[PDB]
């Protein structure tokens, strides 16, 4: 055939778990692979509501579209299908982000050097953008109702293992890992998730401030 | 491996110990009976198990160890017109042919004997030895070389701990596990039995005693009920067991599937330890009446297309369904549905 | 990583006095010992050491041997290295060793009538359901899990011809020099490996070759068990300024006496 449909099913693959799950993979991505990406939801019968979905904010970039039911079940079944992870939660949220994501990047022009713009935008509900402090106490009242599970009262020392080798061996074990790859995962991944519940919750967040107060604070008490 | 057509085959179960009663001298086209006998033998160790009396027809009788020759190759044996040949268990190929007829009797039926001529003597009622390990009883090791020397012993006694030396080649530990296994079937009481190799070589020797019964039957043998056991199974077998079967018994095996055996029929349906026992390849059992048994099959196969799927294999309906049951049980996952597909026919 | 010594699993199943364990990191070697030579010197007389088989290629081939630890003028039961079935608990004395030590040497012994004592009576003491039960039973079950793998190799070498060892005293005149091959033969399999890697044959036969390391016997087997008793004669010593000073490194050629008895017989194949 005269496609590649390999190719351009990895260059998919690596975009919508780029934009979606928003995994640690962060390389650049060039006009080349949306193009290809497009291309290949395009070619499959199974991805045409897909290709639908990002041909419509073409036109209009600042709303979620209106679906039917069975529709969000073809769409997510087209997905799953599409990543290979079922174990994953996909529902409502990735779909939102993906067609903010698309919608910048469509609506967005040329660029020499990348654009590197945070994810909080189109936000959904409509609502007028919240303060940390009302969202923080209307959802307190609501935790602070009722409804403990578990009454650990005594109290026994944290255990710990007293088997050497049971250390020594996963010492060996763990040792080869990396521990750059180790942080850097981790890092990112508490920063995607403070974003995406962010974002939901539809408030105005600190883009270099609080994670980066944040981190300044550790680094000053334990340096100074 | 192309046989030459002189070459005389019988193979029996109780050849264990040398048929002298059934050799006899052959005449080549020179009409005269020939009298000068010789003999081959896998190892110098079978010699101690030939008499020299027991060949009143014969002039003069002279042994050897069967030792492999490569200058001579099978399609052409090397002809010695001036002496009568026997073989007995070759392990090798066969390579020198006496004047006129040429028996090789054995107990084992390898490939290079496999395109030959056949003279089976089948057996009747064999009897399954029982394997088991002692995890309180006087072992008695046994010699597996040579066991000829403890025929007494596998008469009698009843518990036996298979040994082989380093040195023995995988052909003689065949050899030699198939003649104990022979004095086994042929003993009028199972008896226990273990061995003290590595597992892997166990295994591989229970590939090779298979792969023998299957030639044995290709050429005709009666079907025998013992047989080995795979390992894997055998491992399932101990998880089964530790999880309801306390005791230890001799055939705990054939006690697990026989108490399935007692409800394969009125149920109409395979017990799943069988089905674990064993791609492809799919059992079945039967009743005189004609029906199969894993969906309850036709004597034909299985159908190839009898009812349309639309109101199950429909993402939407395996969605409700899933939706539904998570509600009700409050999970957020580790819940699958799939839909009733394996409907063969009711 | 793993200790291969019997004596190593050895606990004083009494939940309040602490428990020894002396055994030495050589231990952990899979050498085919199978025990911590800090015990092989402290319930045997025995001290664990190797000897070299070289050849004229200059190969390396080692074997295990044993040395004495008696002196000259102990007698009767001192002279006894490893005792019988039925001579080793007044050697031993095991009403004075720690209970475990006596449950461990009758499983050794596989006197199977002091192990059921020692467990019914075992069945008495309070707190035994609560520690000393589950004590007792992982004490147990290491016991049969090192015996255990003994017997299956001990048994093979009963069986064919891989390694002949004859402990028939050379010179057959010699002395009583007792063919207690079967007495032997009566220890248990973890025994008969022991004093097997413990004592090395005078006369050692390779495929054809013969070679001779000592020209008389040096212990011997009476019914007693193994006693370092030399035969026919006296037994040998052991050890346990400016002459010295003109005297530099001059191969000291260690005088300890080390087990020697036994014939030999390796096959080809053998490694």
């Amino acid at each position: 055939e005269l496609i590649n449909m390999r190719r351009y099913r990895n260059a998919a693959r690596k975009l919508i778990h780029h934009y979606s799950l928003n995994s640690t993979s962060s390389t650049e991505y060039k006009i080349s692979d949306v193009v290809m990406t497009m291309i290949f939801l395009l070619r499959s019968e199974k991805y045409h509501s897909l290709f639908k979905l990002l041909e419509t904010t073409f036109d209009d970039y600042t709303c979620r579209p209106q679906m039917t039911q069975v529709q969000t079940d073809t769409l997510l079944d087209a997905v799953r299908s599409l990543l290979e992870m079922p174990s994953t939660t996909i529902d409502l949220t990735t779909v939102d982000i993906m067609r903010s994501s698309f919608a910048r990047c469509f609506n967005s022009p040329i660029m020499r050097y990348a654009k590197i713009v945070l994810l909080q935008n189109v936000a959904l509900q409509r609502d007028k953008r919240t303060t940390l402090e009302e969202l923080l106490i209307e959802r307190g009242e609501k935790i602070q109702m009722l409804q403990p599970q578990q009454y650990i009262n005594s109290g026994t020392e944290i255990p710990f293992c007293d088997d050497a080798e049971f250390l020594n061996r996963l010492l060996k074990h763990i040792d080869p890992y990396p521990l750059s790859r180790m942080y850097y995962n981790a890092a990112n991944t508490m920063f995607y998730t403070t974003m995406e519940n962010y974002a939901v919750s539809n408030c105005k967040f600190n883009i270099e401030d609080y994670n980066n107060i944040f981190k300044v604070m550790e680094n000053i008490r334990k340096h100074s | 491996m192309e046989c030459p057509f002189q070459i005389q085959v019988c193979i029996s179960d109780r050849f264990f110990a040398f048929p002298h009663n059934l050799v006899e001298p052959q005449s080549d086209v020179g009409n005269k009976l020939i009298e000068n006998l010789i003999v081959y033998v896998p190892t110098d160790d079978d010699r101690l198990y030939i008499d020299k009396k027991q060949f009143p027809k014969f002039n003069s009788v002279l042994v050897y160890r069967h030792e492999h020759d490569v200058n001579i190759d099978s399609r052409s044996p090397k002809k010695t017109a001036s002496a009568t040949i026997v073989y007995w268990n070759p392990l090798v190929p066969i390579t020198e042919i006496g004047a006129g007829e040429t028996r090789v009797f054995s107990v084992l039926l390898t490939n290079n004997l496999f395109y030959c001529n056949t003279m089976i003597v089948h057996h009747e009622n064999p009897k399954c030895p029982i394997e088991f390990t002692y995890p309180k009883s006087n072992l008695r090791p046994i010699a597996c070389e040579i066991p000829l020397s403890h025929f007494k012993e596998l008469v009698e006694s009843n518990d036996f701990l298979l040994c082989f030396n380093l040195e023995t080649s995988t052909m003689v530990k065949i050899l030699s596990l198939k003649r104990i296994f022979c004095i086994f079937q042929y003993r009028k009481q199972p008896a226990r039995y273990v061995i003290n190799l590595p597992h892997e070589e166990i295994d591989n020797l229970y590939n090779k005693l298979n792969w023998e019964r299957t030639r044995r039957l290709m050429k005709g043998d009666v079907p025998s009920n013992c047989a080995t056991v795979n390992r894997s199974s055998l491992k399932y077998i101990k998880q089964a067991q530790s999880l309801l079967g306390i005791p230890d018994y001799s055939q705990t095996v054939v006690d697990f599937v026989k108490m399935f055996q007692k409800i394969i029929f009125p149920y109409q349906l395979v017990p799943n330890v069988i089905i674990k026992l064993n791609l492809f390849c799919k059992n079945d059992s039967i009743a005189i009446s004609s029906s199969g048994i894993v969906p309850i099959n036709m004597p034909d196969f299985s159908p190839p297309n009898t009812f349309d799927y639309s109101d199950y294999a429909n993402r939407t309906n395996i969605n409700f369904v899933t939706q539904r049951v998570l509600t009700d049980g409050g999970f957020s996952s580790g819940i699958t549905v799939t839909p009733v597909k394996y409907n063969y026919y009711l | 990583r793993v200790n291969r010594c019997i004596f190593a699993s050895i606990v004083s199943f009494d939940a309040c006095i602490t428990y020894k364990s002396p055994c030495s990191p050589d231990a952990y070697h899979d050498d085919g010992w199978f025990i911590c030579n800090n015990h092989l010197i402290k319930r045997f007389k025995m001290s664990k050491m190797v000897l070299p088989i070289f050849d004229e290629d200059d190969n390396q081939f080692k074997m295990t041997i044993a040395r004495h630890l008696v002196g000259n003028k102990e007698r009767g039961i001192k002279r006894i290295l490893i005792p019988s079935a039925t001579n080793y608990q007044d050697v031993f004395n095991l009403n004075s060793m720690m209970q475990a030590e006596q449950l461990i040497f009758h499983l050794i012994y596989n006197n199977e009538n002091a192990v059921n004592t020692i467990c019914d009576n075992l069945k008495y003491t309070e707190g035994f359901t609560s520690n000393t039960q589950r004590v007792i039973h992982s004490v147990y079950a290491t016991t049969k899990s090192i015996l255990d793998t003994t017997n299956p190799n001990t048994f093979c070498s009963r069986v064919s011809r891989d390694e002949l060892r004859f402990f028939d005293v050379t010179n057959a005149r010699a002395l009583r020099g007792g063919a207690g091959d079967q007495l032997f033969n009566n220890y248990s399999g973890f025994l008969q490996n022991l004093i097997r890697r413990a004592v090395a044959p005078e006369y050692l036969q390779i495929d054809t070759e013969e070679l001779r390391f000592r020209n008389c016997a040096t212990c011997i087997i009476d019914e007693t068990g193994l006693v370092a008793s030399v035969p026919d004669g006296p037994e040998l010593y052991n050890p346990i300024r400016e002459l010295d000073r003109t005297l530099s490194g001059y191969e000291e050629y260690p005088t300890y006496v080390p087990l020697f008895l036994g014939y030999q017989i390796i096959n080809s194949e053998n490694n």
